[PDB]
RNA sequence: UAAACGAUGCCUACGCUGUUGUGGUUAUGAGCACGGCAGAAGAGAAAUCUAGUAGGGCUUUGGGGAGAGUACGCGCGCAA
């Protein structure tokens, strides 16, 4: 419905106006370090991306996983 | 509505400052508000130098200069074109002016 | 650890002949954690190889995510850095913009000749601000080459490179190419062909192009 | 596409005491829907009070420099009788371009350059 | 005052992209070819229009004008390209570095003839 | 000197809406325990740790997702068991959720709590 | 007599292809930039009306230009609502023009109950607050079967966004009707984002609709060209 | 008594970056006290920001223009 989307790094809803949202998207390594079909994605908020706070974070958590 | 962030003035952290009198018609001016303006002039001018060269009785002359510190208030300043009026972003440049001669 | 393409003596020594690690005096925030040491020298700072072979392996992974390849746009609105883009993406499938970019060209329905983005590519982005900024309006995702001289808002990966010379510009371009290549299949070893791209992707002076054209004819 | 007709439908209208303003708007659109690609009306007198005044309207295209002028514009003036004064009425309508010379000229304006398409 | 005006520019810049290798050094060949292609109604503007472009290839095929792509200088532009150059960075493996680069070098374990920098 | 109490509140609500994590607060009393292990019951906060410094004391607190806001009441109201509902509709956004916490013979409670034990008490703060 | 609409966006090409819902674009908070993606789903349904007229003017040396104001309400009495303004030199066409802003601005607007979740959802959820220029509206929660208390400009909003009770409180020069409208649709919206409880494990993940359908739109691209 | 003005009360908090000063100290990496400047984010009717966040404590103080900081009484002062 109209209303489950969340940011993954500020932890709350991104509302349907907002023209800076953004969504990322980046394929899995293989073995032998080629590509796969599977595919990470994230759900970024505008509120970060003014504040520069999003370079820092998503290398954060790509180290997470 | 306040128009400069300084007052048209370098004062900060102080009470009272010295007064100076303005070159042009003598008013007192505080000396972190007066317009400055520096000078070097040659005592002799360009157009005699070249009858210096058979005047002189020394081997070679050095003509001696001479130096000033000028202050104006505002209103002479802005008369005697030294300052401009500015627009309301150029207001905001802060550039050293030539030594006059 | 990030499973990463591993690294190939030659490659290695590619990079450094290049210059690619000679930073910039300054330094930033968010770039501290890619230096490692001072040229006593120089004041220059040195930036660390095995964190931009990470960076440089994470953007390749992102860049085959995304089918109909024309979607991604490479831009870099510079002569000394011009003919890599345009050979570059020919090696990918993606398209390029060459000159200044027409502000409002994302924005705006009535300029003509430019996808709607899904994955920008920008070098030395201190041009190409506008590009940057207007990518912001149509949730695309942006990949940046970056000195320590520079911070950027909206780049999501900054893959961190000298970007002030002609020779470090190409090593950049000429193995991510090789990198997204690889991932798919396309080739079998990226130490295969490095002096003739290299070169290929190299800024050249008129001037140059002229002595190299006599010089060619001769052996001719 | 005649000036002369419309000036005397917006005369017709002032002595039935109808708004200078709907008669305008009403005669405007006669004038583009019939096919001119535009036109200027002028009303001008003792208009909406003791103090004169003249209102001008502007619609599409109107050339007022040259010889183009003599042969693409064409013009009527007329005058109504009220209890106040006489009140003055100008039209002009730029005619459309016609191949077979019927609603206006066969060629186009000197100045218009247009480029072949390639097979 | 001597400067073209906006038409004939433009008119100029569209037929060289158009038309281009139907062109050559020669006004009076130029001045053939918008006589053949154009609607253009005075003599007066194609002098002026062939003005332009006669004035325009001579810098084209000079090594080209910025703001004007020809895909017959694409093609002359990637055969220089094609001619390529047979400098060389590929043969340096011998080479001399600053302390920083040898520890990094040291601390990924890069192989190869490395030497510190003499300096 | 600003009220221990208060200073825990504005730390906690700065640093959220900075998008941090986690936090060091400087000084703490006995109430600022009881008022933190509160909202760890509820929820709100994750992880606490207390630093035995000799000097005072101070905390390191895990935030939660969940937390959009807290704050102190000063002065300390006393209130009957009539009088609560009057501040939870005040405070509080929604009938729904979220915790007025009441100081009593009891310990620290919730509004819902206080009509479980019938009794009133003094106020001390809220979180939502 | 009709124009058919060619989509001038990537998003277009799918909504008109018949590939997504209204729901999908709203949930993943894809841009609007065609008014005709909205008349594709609502158009049967849409509701308007004219909030208010006003006439502004410039000072020339000739004298006064002037011009007509006009703000309107989109909405559809279940869920969704727009707000858009627009200035033009006659009423009709600055109603063309408000239309536009109004559909590029719809918002889906979430419900809730006063009490226990007994019947149909029928209030904002949640206390919240909107703010624009030096007016400021805080709206409540109230019982089933108490109507709508609401001044004069907000009371319209609130029926167009199908809410059915409410309690409401204004502080600021409402006679400005522009900033009355804009803060009470602000406050519903920052009513429907609060960070509700439960909302960390309802939580859902997916991949964005545009490289989800990448393909077609890759066969699309080749037979607009073919 | 002053346009006794940074027209911004006093203690005490929580708070982004770059740059430039003054005085001590230094594992030479930096700190502590007192400043200037340039952005950002928030804020505000805007201009702009001693104005961000907030039921921390205590004092002064305003309530549409005028008449009026004037009349009468009182206290200080040689008078003003
Ligand atoms: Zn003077």
């Amino acid at each position: 419905n109209s209303f489950q989307r969340v940011c993954d790094f500020s932890l709350k809803p991104i509302s349907s106006q907002d023209r800076s949202s953004v969504q990322i998207n980046m394929v899995q390594l293989d073995e032998r370090g080629r590509a796969t079909k599977d595919l990470m994605i994230f759900n970024v908020s505008g509120t970060v991306r003014k504040n520069g706070k999003i370079d820092s974070m998503l290398y954060e958590r790509i180290n997470e996983m | 509505t306040k128009k400069r962030s300084n007052n048209g003035r370098s004062k900060k952290n102080r009470g009272h400052t010295r007064c100076v009198r303005c070159e042009h018609c003598s008013a007192m001016v505080p000396n972190d508000k007066a317009i400055k303006k520096f000078v070097v002039r040659s005592v002799i001018d360009a157009a005699s130098l070249d009858d210096l060269k058979i005047a002189t009785i020394y081997e070679e002359y050095e003509v001696p200069k001479s130096y000033y510190k000028l202050n104006y208030c505002v209103s002479c300043a802005v008369h005697i074109k030294l300052v401009r009026v500015r627009s309301r972003w150029e207001r905001k440049i802060r550039k050293e002016q030539r030594v006059s001669a | 650890a990030v499973r990463v393409v591993p690294l190939s003596d030659k490659v290695a020594k590619a990079m450094v002949q290049c210059c690619c690690h000679l930073g910039g005096v300054t330094s930033s925030t968010s770039l501290k954690e890619y230096i490692f040491g001072k040229r006593e020298e120089d004041k220059v700072n040195i930036i660390d190889i095995k964190k931009m072979w990470e960076k440089l392996n994470l953007a390749a992974r992102m860049i085959c995510s995304i089918p109909n390849p024309k979607d991604i746009v490479v831009v870099s609105s510079k002569d000394f850095g011009r003919k890599a883009v345009i050979k570059f993406a020919e090696s990918i499938g993606a398209t390029a913009v060459t000159g200044r970019f027409i502000p409002g060209s994302f924005s705006n329905y009535e300029i003509k000749g430019v996808r709607e983005p899904r994955l920008v590519l920008v070098s030395d982005c201190f041009a190409d601000k506008q590009v940057v900024k207007e990518a912001s309006y149509v949730n695309a995702p942006c990949i940046a080459f970056c000195n320590t001289d520079n911070d950027i808002e909206f780049v999501d990966m900054v893959i961190p490179m000298n970007n002030r010379s002609q020779s470090a510009i190409g090593a950049g371009f000429c193995i991510l190419s090789k990198l997204v290549n690889y991932m798919k299949g396309n080739i079998d070893k990226v130490e295969d062909k490095l002096r003739d791209h290299i070169e290929l992707y190299t800024y050249r002076d008129s001037d140059e192009l002229e002595q190299l054209y006599q010089e060619q004819k001769i052996e001719e | 596409l005649c000036p002369a007709i419309q000036a005397e439908f917006i005369r017709s209208k002032f002595e039935e005491n109808i708004p200078y303003r709907r008669s305008v708007v009403s005669a405007i659109k006669n004038i583009k829907s019939a096919g001119g690609q535009g036109c200027v009306i002028e009303v001008s007198g003792k208009l909406k009070g003791q103090r004169a005044r003249s209102v001008k309207t502007i619609d599409g295209k109107i050339i007022h420099a040259g010889q183009p002028k003599e042969e693409f514009m064409r013009y009527a003036t007329t005058s109504v009788l009220l209890k106040q004064g006489i009140i003055g009425i100008k039209v002009g309508i730029m005619l459309p371009q016609d191949d077979e010379g019927i609603k206006g000229p066969v060629y186009d304006m000197v100045d218009k350059i247009k480029v072949l398409p390639i097979k | 005052g001597q400067i073209k005006g906006k038409s004939v520019r433009t008119a100029s810049k569209v037929i060289v992209e158009r038309y281009f290798n139907r062109l050559t050094n020669d006004f009076y060949d130029n001045r053939n070819v918008v006589i053949d292609v154009a609607e253009i109604r005075s003599k007066k503007l194609r002098n002026k229009v062939s003005g332009c472009v006669t004035k325009l290839y001579k810098r084209v095929k000079k090594n080209g004008v910025p703001g004007l792509y020809i895909k017959e200088h694409e093609e002359e532009r990637e055969k220089k390209e094609s001619f390529i150059p047979k400098i060389s960075i590929l043969d340096e493996d011998k080479v001399e570095v600053d302390e920083v680069t040898m520890e990094m070098i040291n601390q990924y374990e890069i192989n190869g003839d490395y030497v510190l920098a003499k300096k | 000197m600003m009220d221990k109490l208060a200073n825990l509140c504005i730390t906690i609500n700065n640093a959220n809406r900075a998008q941090k994590r986690s936090v060091v607060i400087r000084r703490i009393s006995k109430v600022c325990r009881l008022f933190l292990e509160s909202m760890q019951k509820h929820g709100y906060i994750t992880d606490i740790v207390y630093i035995d410094d000799h000097r005072e004391g101070k905390a390191v607190v895990g935030l939660s997702g969940r937390l959009n806001r807290c704050g102190a009441i000063c002065p300390r109201y006393d209130v009957e068991l009539k009088d609560v509902e009057r501040y939870r509709a005040n405070l509080l956004p929604s009938r729904g959720f979220g915790h007025l916490i009441v100081t009593s013979s009891k310990g620290l409670i919730d509004h819902r709590e206080c009509i479980q034990h019938n009794t009133g008490g003094k106020i001390l703060g809220y979180f939502y | 007599e009709e124009a058919e609409w060619f989509p001038k966006t990537s998003l277009g090409k799918l909504v008109k292809a018949g590939r997504i819902t209204l729901d999908e674009i709203f949930g993943h908070s894809l841009c609007i930039r065609e008014p005709e993606i909205i008349d594709y789903f609502l158009k049967a349904t849409l509701k308007e009306e004219v909030l208010v007229i006003k006439s502004v003017q410039k000072q020339t040396k000739a004298g006064q230009k002037t011009r007509m104001k006009v703000v309107l309400a989109l909405g559809d009495h279940n869920n969704y609502i727009g707000i858009g303004s627009g200035v033009a030199r006659d009423v009709v066409s600055a109603i063309n023009a408000a239309k536009v802003v109004a559909k590029c601005s719809m918002r889906p607007i979430k419900k809730g109950f006063w009490g226990n979740e007994i019947g149909e959802a029928h209030t904002v959820p949640v206390k919240a607050l909107g703010k624009c220029g030096s007016v400021k509206v805080q709206v409540t929660p109230a019982p089933k079967g108490t109507g709508l208390v609401a001044g004069g400009v907000s009371k319209t909003i609130f029926k167009l966004a199908g809410i059915k009770d409410i309690f409401t409180s204004s502080k600021g020069q409402t006679c400005t009707t522009e900033n009355f409208a804009r803060a009470s649709l602000y406050a519903i919206t920052n009513s429907t984002n609060f960070n509700m409880p439960n909302v960390i494990e309802e939580k859902v993940v997916e991949l964005n609709p545009i490289l989800k359908n990448a393909e077609f739109l890759i066969e699309q691209e080749q037979r607009d060209l073919r």
